[PDB]
């Protein structure tokens, strides 16, 4: 019968490693970088866009930053359309939260979900994962400003600041030299920019191979604004910072 | 070789070899015989133990107050089976107010197995079976083989050795079909032909199984010391 | 419905989806459980590879069942979240229809069930978490100890280790406990839980938790500082 | 089953539920207690239907302790209110509805404030300074609209409780046996014992 | 390679093996044969004696579909009996909503559109049996032959087994002999001769004959059985060829 | 890979007989039936010192006049007993009495076969069914995962089985009372245990007529090792 | 509307001695106010000696009548050919009938 | 190498059983023809019926899917009978949901949409046989639409399907070259079928007896197969000029 | 019977690569080129009509297809995978659309529906992905005109202008030295047309080249006269005699 054609999606190696989960990750560490940092007064998330031809229409597009609700915002790493089929999920499931408990959901709750779906996949169905790793950017009124991230095994951990896709290794010890507790937003923007054109794989980081995003509380008191950035906002804020 | 990973997959030289294997199960299991006249048809079979202090495996099935039937190989395969009969022998008697004839008895099982042999993921039935009724055409005898193929006879045998009692049923045909109104005979003859599959063993007291179903009799099985006689 | 058998028999009578799930258990950090006289204590190794977190808001290695019972783990985090969900809503199942709460051997036995579950059903592989599940039933103060595995089996212990390196502080915890008298105070346990942890553990900093579990739901988890200030007791007594 | 009131005062939720339990031509009990505590800060009371009745207040029960257990948190009586809303606008189009009416009083330990909701079988949800299931409310409304002020203590809204089952046991038919009060504040949920 | 392990899947050549290894197990069977004649069919098979201990008479192969129709198969026999009971299912079907018993073209496709079903999938084995059958209907006598690929056509004689050649030479001889036609009783006589002369290439065991016909002024268009004076006859006119 | 299903060129089910090889591997358990009760008897066999062996279950009550003894992977005993005890509750709701020993067996046994592509592999554990009924008395049965059961007058399972069956071979006859079946039992555990046999890493058990299935304490097992030893060293 | 209950009229009877017992029935069955047969037996000999009359809509009681007889054949089958005692057979017509709560035998039923 | 057994990518992109089931579209070794009148269709194929225990009326790879309809296969039979019991089922469909007939283009994209599906799922194989649709469409005229393996499909103004397909499509390139037209410039059906069998006879380089050839004819309102001795009218039509 | 090919056909290989998804993409690039070039008032798509046979009608043969009135869709790779995913993606239009908000979807939305289908045919139960990349043009109210590429993985990109296929590393060159942000849609008809004449080998005409534009409201080709707001479809296909015009002035 079919038997002959699975590869056993869901199975353990000898080692006790799930395959499939494995060389997920493996697909997701040559996507553009992706880096998260939580301030005291906000949340910066900056994102390298995966190598830009000259002719693609930057201002209209949308790759790796997507607002999930007013109140949380996502950096991906992996495949696009991965990404979205989980995007849309937790849009919905925040909405379901809203009108059962009108309430806005706790950052927390949403991710663990998403991340649950993702542990199906591994472990039940016979399916291929979803190559996707997720940087979570949210608030909510309970733990305040909150960093998260989701890797294809559905295991998810909290953050000060953390990077995703390429160059993790060099990115998280740049991060882990210059980040302190007491930082605010506007010297975590420059710290999210400085990462990137040092792990970058291309030769200067310009304002057309970036996306960027804030999570502030620098609205009109006591509640939150996202601040998806516009090409010419980020060609001001890489000339602000003395990088072009 | 490569074309015995499942019942679906036909060899080169047009061969199914799950069927093949399932066949071979009835050849390890213990020795029935089968045999009938005019009037009576019996059944005799060799049970087998774990050891001396085990029970020795029933291999006789009652599956109507006229029909029933005997086994050799995977058990529980002939429990799945002899379970259907007895639910199609029982429809009969409900719907329809006629018990079910022996023969239909045999296309039932026959159309069963074969479903077994030609779908993925299923597995044939490991077990042969011998069934005798009395029905309204006289007295009956089968042959049940899980490759879907059913035969009626005079008298036949199965299981290890079956080989000798089938060519001495042979032998006798002409003696035993005219066994009429004897059923004492009848089973002498059949306890005699299971007697030429022996080696090494003899029919004891708890060793012997015996059934017999005719004209004047309803399906009984005999053990213990209700086979004595026969010893 | 993806129906494949993945964890089947080998010829020498060995399931190694099963077994394998067990190497996931290996590799997981460190886990102890100790019962005193009239406490449970769950001990738990985090790995320091891992600076920049937020232990604020990072899923805590010990979770509450109930206000009475708490389940450790080591193995697959992912794979753990689902067996403390379905735990829960077992709870709070068992409080309605019962008008009581479980109890500890109850609740293993249900998570027990789920993991042996998953050893026989077609189109899953097992659960690569093996689990310490610790408490107190109701109205009682006897404390209560037990372990589960992928395969199914569980069993109660009077102090048990699980998750990498495990065998090194099941050698420390053999020679260590005394059937005949138990830790007889909360000092005591958490005292002889952390000199377990500290065998196999590196820097007694934010690597050690430590939650303490007494009986009619008391149960509450230790900060850095009061867990420093055993490390720091312990050393000075080694020091010898 | 019958009378459920609820009183919102400056800094606590009082409900008074009565202990009546009538089937047919006998009072088979009167000290039934009509409530439920779905959270420290958070208590429902409940009026309608036989069996119905328990059968909803347990299930909300359960689900809010399981979601108390799973996040370590308390949800607000807002929250709470919400949730039980949508489960009986759920109920009102199935094979068979629940016949459930309910007040919910809680203290928000994040606003620090009390608050009742009063919710009824079809998912009616309204916050309200004072609140009344059935034919209750007949009476009690306009006696609280008159003498109701929104600063009142704890000991002036069981005073005024007190003028409420007054009313009722001077001019309802049935006899409802009296009534269990319970008092939901900062400090959690409480039994008054002598009333 | 491995093309030949599953079935359903396409060899280079644009072949389907398992379908061909099916055919192989119908080589392996027992001699029938289907004739055509007049205003009807005939159908005869070979039963391989194995024993003394088989009732003559009592092991009957040839089945009816319908009360107009008869099968006769070689090969596995269970198969072939499973492809009878869905063949009795459809005719039983076409009877319900159209009233007329099932034309013979119509009910020759349906078994062909069923075993065709079983070579588009590799979760079912091929059937191991060709098939041959036919009967009266409105339009007069139909004689086919159904193989495992599903393929099948009208045939004025037809024969399959391990003495097809042997009989295929003999039926071509009563086509040419015979361009006006063949009566149906000429034709269960010849059936017999034809039975005998295949049953060279399958001589160890001696054999048990067994035939049927359907015929508009014989059998009155019903599928019958040729029993006691009309098979005794068959056979000894087919005893008197042999020798 | 290949078929759960399939069977070997000998005729014989792959999965059933690698479940066989599991069983092999598990702790021994014993049986012996006499007329006066049947004894059931396990080999605890603790892992580890600190594990408290009381919790160690391999001896399990199905109704008052039938128990049962397991040998093999252990965990998947449990969905079999929860069958049988529904069934044997099941049959007193629909009859109004005991269901036959031998009925409970069948039950249970029905089970086994119930896996392919049901359950998605074959049970990995046997079982020991001891029971009583009014038409066939005192009874053991041997339930394994190929779906065949053996009624025995003696028999053990599990990793020192072989051994011990031929010891029962010998020390089995018709008229044994209870107490020599007891200590029977404890005689050749003890003889193909690994670690030393005491109260605390054996157990017992017996069913009779009067008093239904019953599992011993520490202290009575106690007592029948100290007579075991006693007998034996007195010639 | 179509009724599926009907009224087939007679009675029965059953009484018991200490080493013995009767079941008695007139053979009367009828619709409205006609007879439709002087002779139909509906107390039935079951097996392993049991006798069985289920009394009022005949069809119900046939139908009854025939699903514990074929109980009986299957206890026999399903338990190593134990005799089904009277208490057994007893508790077994309980399930049958109540099997059939919301759509009830219209029958009284005497074993 | 699974990805040759099931309709999956090979790593060039290709799909190697889709690729084999084109070849058994020749296992009949038969060749189709058809072409287009300003009134008519004709369709053509070969008939090879080698055994003499055949009867030779039921060997046939013509046929008539519904009135205004017809469908030559090339390939083997049990896969034509499947493809024209579907193709009937889908037209007498199409009629009833839709108040209109079917037209021929429609049930072409609708059978190729089904020939698609089965080259992107894997428990369903591909159909050997390619299907060559013809009518008189009350829109668009007389038309020619075929059908392959792969679910690719296109409107000819002539085509050929078989082994010896090649000399056949070049053999009609080269008259159209010369008429400068979409179709054959003729009246009556008759002489579009004479015309038919001509270029056939041209290209393949063989003479044909009565029942060597199968002809289909559309016109409007009907689609209809010609008898034995309808072809030898047409065949003696041909010699006698 | 029954599918029972309930798990995935695509997985991850070791490197991590998604084997049938990059084998998927070999395809489109065997594929005949075709091309898209957005202007400010218009959008403009185009590929060769590559004729199996003389004989075969290619005008019965649509490789550029109207998906909305004003959304219209071209590709390179495998054409049946195509043709069923234009079914789909008119389909998706209005069920998921039309029939909720009255009005058709914006091109980036149906974009994403078609994104989202083509995802599924990379993870679902015993299905390979599709063998084909699309290119979308289209205009709406709020986001005026705008050009999209779908691969097989499902991702989808904004383009200025690009090309698929064949030929395409060359054309996007070829592109970029010609396109600024000023280009009227008759001078991206222009560059359009030049383009193509590189990648194609026979014969360039009308007959063998088929391109639509997205630009102004066709008011002629509504088919119906008095409702205001019903302007016509802003998709329109060219004619064979409308190409051929252009190409004299080339
Ligand atoms: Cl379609």
């Amino acid at each position: 019968g079919s038997r002959r054609y699975d590869s056993r999606t869901t199975i353990f190696s000898p080692e006790g490693r799930l395959y499939q989960v494995e060389y997920a990750l493996e697909s997701i560490s040559h996507a553009g970088t992706a880096i998260g940092i939580m301030a005291s007064d906000g949340i910066v998330l900056a994102a390298e866009r995966k190598v830009t031809s000259t002719l693609l229409e930057q201002d209209t597009s949308t790759e790796k930053l997507y607002k999930l609700n007013d109140k949380i915002a996502v950096a991906v790493a992996g495949l696009t359309a991965d990404a979205e089929i989980l995007i849309n999920t937790a849009r919905i499931h925040a909405q379901n939260y809203l009108k059962t408990y009108n309430e806005d959901i706790p950052v927390e709750i949403l991710v663990r979900r998403l991340s649950d779906i993702k542990q199906g996949y591994t472990q039940h169905g016979g399916l291929r994962p979803f190559g996707v790793s997720f940087i979570y950017a949210g608030y909510d009124d309970r733990y305040g400003y909150q960093l998260y991230t989701s890797n294809p095994s559905g295991n998810y951990t909290g953050w000060k600041a953390i990077s995703v896709g390429a160059n993790t290794s060099a990115a998280q010890t740049l991060l882990q030299m210059d980040y302190k507790d007491d930082m605010k937003v506007d010297d975590a923007i420059e710290l999210a920019l400085k990462t990137l054109s040092k792990t970058t794989d291309s030769s200067a980081l310009t304002y057309d191979r970036l996306e960027f995003a804030t999570i502030r509380k620098g609205a009109n008191d006591g509640e939150v604004y996202q601040k998806i950035f516009k090409p010419q906002e980020i060609k001001d804020i890489l000339v602000k910072t003395g990088i072009t | 070789n490569n074309y015995d990973g499942d019942t679906v997959t036909f060899s080169p030289t047009g061969r199914l070899f799950q069927v093949e294997y399932a066949l071979e199960a009835i050849k390890q299991g213990s020795v029935t015989v089968g045999l009938r006249s005019n009037t009576h048809a019996v059944l005799v079979a060799l049970k087998r133990n774990a050891d001396e202090l085990s029970s020795y495996q029933k291999k006789i099935i009652k599956c109507d107050e006229h029909m029933g039937l005997s086994l050799a190989g995977l058990a529980p395969d002939a429990r799945v089976l002899s379970n259907y009969l007895r639910q199609q022998c029982n429809y009969s008697s409900l719907v329809f107010n006629r018990k079910l004839a022996v023969e239909r008895a045999g296309h039932l099982l026959c159309d069963k197995a074969q479903k077994n042999t030609q779908s993925y993921g299923g597995r044939p039935y490991g077990v042969g079976l011998l069934i005798i009724g009395y029905d309204k055409s006289g007295a009956h005898l089968l042959e049940f083989q899980p490759s879907g193929n059913v035969t009626e006879l005079y008298g036949t045998a199965i299981g290890a050795r079956s080989q000798g009692a089938k060519t001495y049923l042979e032998r006798t045909l002409d003696t035993f079909i005219k066994i009429d109104g004897n059923p004492d005979e009848l089973i002498k003859a059949g306890v005699e032909a299971i007697s030429q599959s022996l080696r090494d063993e003899s029919l004891t007291v708890d060793n012997l199984s015996i059934a017999i179903v005719g004209k004047d009799t309803p399906f009984t099985i005999y053990d213990g010391e209700a086979v004595a006689k026969y010893i | 419905g993806y129906d494949r058998a993945l964890s089947i028999f080998s010829p020498d009578g060995h399931i190694f989806q099963v077994e394998y799930a067990l190497e996931a258990v290996k590799r997981g950090t460190c886990a102890v459980g100790v019962k005193g006289k009239n406490c449970v204590v769950l001990g738990c190794e985090r790995r320091s590879t891992l600076k920049l977190q937020d232990t604020r808001i990072t899923p805590s290695k010990v979770s509450k069942i109930d206000s009475h019972v708490v389940l450790s783990f080591s193995g697959l985090n992912a794979d753990s979240r689902i067996l403390i969900e379905k735990a829960r809503v077992e709870a709070q199942s068992h409080r309605l229809t019962l008008e009581d709460p479980v109890t500890v051997e109850y609740l293993t036995r249900y998570v027990a069930g789920v993991q042996q579950r998953y050893t026989q059903s077609g189109g899953v592989r097992p659960f690569g978490v093996s689990t310490l599940i610790a408490g107190f039933d109701p109205r009682d103060d006897e404390p209560k100890l037990y372990q589960t595995e992928p395969s199914g089996i569980y069993s109660s212990w009077s102090a048990q280790t699980i998750g990498r390196n495990s065998k090194t502080v099941r050698e420390f915890l053999e020679k260590n406990y005394d059937r005949k008298e138990p830790p007889a105070t909360v000092e005591e346990c958490v005292k002889l839980t952390v000199r377990s942890l500290l065998e196999v553990v590196q820097t007694g900093a934010k690597n050690i938790e430590i939650t303490v579990v007494k009986p009619d739901s008391d149960i509450v988890a230790l900060s850095s500082e009061e867990i420093n200030q055993y490390v720091t007791q312990i050393e000075q007594e080694k020091q010898e | 089953m019958d009378i459920i009131l609820g009183i919102r005062v400056q800094d606590s939720v009082i409900l008074a539920s009565s202990k009546a339990v009538t089937r047919g031509i006998s009072v088979l009990k009167d000290s039934d207690d009509k409530t439920r505590q779905l959270s420290p800060h958070t208590l429902m009371s409940f009026a309608g239907e036989a069996g119905d009745t328990v059968q909803f207040a347990e299930y909300i029960q359960a689900n809010i302790q399981l979601y108390s257990i799973r996040e370590d948190y308390e949800l607000s009586p807002q929250a709470v209110s919400s949730f039980v809303r949508q489960e009986l606008a759920k109920s009102i189009r199935s094979r068979r509805p629940y016949q459930v009416n309910v007040l919910i009083g809680g203290y928000d330990k994040k606003k620090n404030k009390p608050e009742l909701y009063q919710i009824d079988y079809l998912g009616t949800k309204v916050e309200l300074p004072y609140g009344a299931h059935g034919y209750s409310g007949f009476y009690t409304f306009s006696l609280l609209d008159h003498h109701y002020r929104p600063d009142m203590t704890t000991e002036e809204g069981l005073d005024l409780l007190k003028l409420c089952v007054q009313e009722l046991e001077k001019r309802m038919p049935m006899d409802f046996k009296g009534v269990i009060v319970k008092i939901v504040d900062k400090d959690g949920i409480r039994q008054v014992d002598d009333f | 390679t491995g093309y030949d392990l599953s079935n359903s899947v396409f060899s280079p050549d644009g072949r389907n093996f398992q379908v061909e290894y099916a055919v192989k197990a119908v080589e392996n069977g027992t001699t029938s044969i289907g004739i055509k004649c007049n205003d009807g069919v005939v159908f005869a098979v070979e039963k391989l004696i194995t024993s003394k201990l088989l009732v003559p008479q009592k092991n009957v192969k040839i089945q009816v579909v319908d009360r107009h129709i008869g099968c006769v198969y070689s090969g596995l026999i269970p198969d072939g009996r499973h492809l009878v009971n869905r063949g009795r299912e459809e005719a039983a079907s076409f009877k319900k909503l159209y009233k007329t018993p099932i034309p013979i073209p119509a009910f020759a496709d349906r078994l062909g559109q069923y075993v065709q079903a079983h070579t588009l999938y590799n979760s079912v084995r091929p059937f191991g049996v060709s098939t041959i059958f036919g009967g009266v209907d409105k339009n007069g006598a139909h004689l086919y032959m159904l193989e495992p690929s599903g393929s099948y056509w009208g045939y004025k004689g037809a024969a399959t087994g391990k003495g097809r050649q042997s009989a295929k030479a003999e039926l071509e001889k009563l086509v040419d002999h015979h361009p006006e036609g063949l009566s149906a009783r000429e034709a269960v006589k010849q059936a017999a001769k034809i039975i005998y002369l295949a049953h060279e290439d399958n001589k160890e065991k001696d054999f048990e004959l067994e035939i049927s016909w359907c015929s508009l002024s014989e059998t009155n268009g019903l599928h019958k059985f040729v029993k006691g004076d009309l098979l005794q006859e068959a056979i000894d006119f087919a005893q008197k060829e042999i020798n | 890979d290949r078929g759960v299903s399939t069977f070997s060129p000998e005729g014989r089910l792959f999965q059933v007989e690698y479940s066989l090889e599991a069983i092999k591997l598990g702790s021994t358990a014993i049986g012996i039936a006499t007329k006066e009760g049947v004894v059931l008897g396990v080999e605890k066999r603790a892992t580890s010192p600190l594990l408290e062996s009381d919790s160690i279950e391999k001896i399990v009550e199905i109704d008052r006049h039938i128990g049962c003894a397991m040998s093999g992977l252990t965990a998947d005993a449990r969905s079999m007993i929860e069958h049988a005890r529904t069934a044997a509750v099941t049959h007193n709701l629909y009859y109004d009495e005991d269901i036959n020993v031998e009925s409970l067996t069948q039950s249970v046994c029905d089970l086994a076969l119930r896996f392919g592509e049901l359950m998605s592999r074959p049970f990995g554990v046997a079982l020991l069914i001891a029971g009583h009924d009014a038409d066939d008395g005192y009874q053991l049965f041997h339930a394994e995962p190929s779906g065949t059961f053996y009624r025995y007058n003696a028999k053990a399972i599990g990793s020192g089985s072989e051994g011990a069956q031929a010891e029962l071979l010998n020390e089995w006859h018709s008229s044994l009372t209870l107490k020599e079946a007891e200590l029977l039992v404890l005689k050749i555990l003890k003889q193909v245990m690994e670690e030393k046999l005491d109260e605390n890493n054996a157990q017992l058990s017996c069913i009779t007529k009067q008093d239904g299935f019953k599992i011993y304490d520490n202290e009575k097992t106690a007592e029948l090792i100290k007579e075991l030893k006693e007998k034996e060293a007195a010639e | 509307q179509f009724n599926p209950y009907g009224d087939n009229g007679g009675t029965i009877l059953g009484i018991a001695g200490e080493d013995f017992a009767v079941l008695a029935g007139d053979t009367r069955n009828i619709t409205d106010y006609s007879i439709n047969s002087r002779y139909e037996p509906k107390v039935f000999d079951c097996g392993d000696n049991i006798v069985m009359s289920a009394n009022g809509f005949a069809a119900d009681g046939d139908a009854l009548v025939k699903r514990f007889k074929n109980s009986v054949k299957w206890y026999h089958f399903d338990h190593n050919d134990k005799k089904l005692s009277i208490n057994s057979a007893a508790r077994n017509i309980q399930h049958l009938l109540y099997g059939k709560r919301f759509f009830p035998y219209y029958v009284h039923t005497i074993i | 190498g699974y990805d040759r057994h099931i309709t999956i990518f090979s790593p060039e992109g290709r799909l190697y059983q889709v690729e084999y089931a084109f070849k058994a579209t020749n296992q009949t070794n038969i060749n189709s023809l058809a072409v287009r009148g300003k009134d008519c269709t004709v369709v053509i194929s070969q008939k090879k019926v080698p055994d003499k225990l055949l009867d030779p009326t039921t060997v046939s790879y013509i046929f008539c899917i519904s009135r205004t309809i017809g469908m030559v296969v090339n390939g083997p039979i049990p896969d034509a009978r499947n493809a024209a019991l579907r193709a009937k089922a889908e037209a007498a469909e199409f009629r009833y949901k839709y108040g209109y007939d079917m037209p021929c283009d429609v049930l072409a994209k609708r059978m190729a949409n089904l020939s698609q599906i089965y080259t992107q799922r894997a428990y369903m194989r591909p159909l050997g046989v390619i299907l060559t649709f013809v009518s008189v469409d009350e829109e668009l005229g007389p038309s020619i639409y075929k059908t392959d393996p792969a679910g690719y499909y296109v409107g000819y103004k002539a085509t050929a399907t078989g082994p010896k397909q090649q000399e056949i499509t070049t053999n009609l390139e080269n008259h159209f070259k010369k008429s400068k037209i979409d179709h054959i410039n003729e009246e009556s059906w008759e002489k579009v079928v004479e015309f038919a069998i001509t270029h056939m006879i041209d290209a393949l380089g063989t003479e044909f007896s009565k029942n060597d050839l199968e002809v289909g004819v559309a016109t409007k309102d009907k689609f209809f197969t010609l008898s034995a001795e309808n072809i030898e009218e047409r065949l003696v039509a041909i010699a006698e000029q | 019977m029954t599918d029972r090919y309930s798990f995935s056909l695509t997985t991850f290989s070791p490197s991590g690569k998604l084997g049938q998804i990059d084998y998927a993409l070999t395809a489109v690039k065997q594929g005949v080129t075709s091309l898209g070039i957005k202007a400010t008032n218009g959008v403009v798509i185009a590929t060769e009509k590559k004729s199996s046979s003389p004989l075969a009608m290619s005008e019965t043969l649509s490789k550029v297809s109207l998906l909305t009135p004003d959304i219209g869709a071209v590709y390179s790779g495998m054409g049946p995978d195509y043709r069923v995913l234009v079914d789909k993606s008119r389909k998706v239009a209005h069920t998921s659309y039309k029939r909720i908000y009255g009005e058709y979807p914006p091109t980036k939305l149906l974009v994403s529906e078609v994104a989202k289908i083509m995802q599924e045919a990379t993870q679902s139960g015993g299905v390979r992905p599709f063998g084909v990349s699309l290119l979308i043009a289209g205009h709406d109210e709020f986001n005026g005109f705008s050009l999209y590429q779908v691969d097989p993985s499902g991702s989808y990109f904004p383009w200025k202008a690009t090309a698929i296929g064949k030929g395409s590393v060359a054309a996007k060159t070829f592109l970029e030295k010609r396109w600024n942000d000023e280009l009227e849609l008759e001078d991206a008809i222009h560059i359009a047309l030049l383009t193509l004449k590189e990648s194609v080998e026979g014969e360039f005409n009308g007959d063998t080249i088929e391109l639509a534009i997205i630009g102004d409201e066709n008011p002629d080709l509504l088919g119906y006269t008095g409702i205001p707001t019903d302007k016509g479809p802003r998709f329109r296909k060219l004619t064979s005699q409308e190409i051929n015009d252009r190409l004299e002035a080339l």
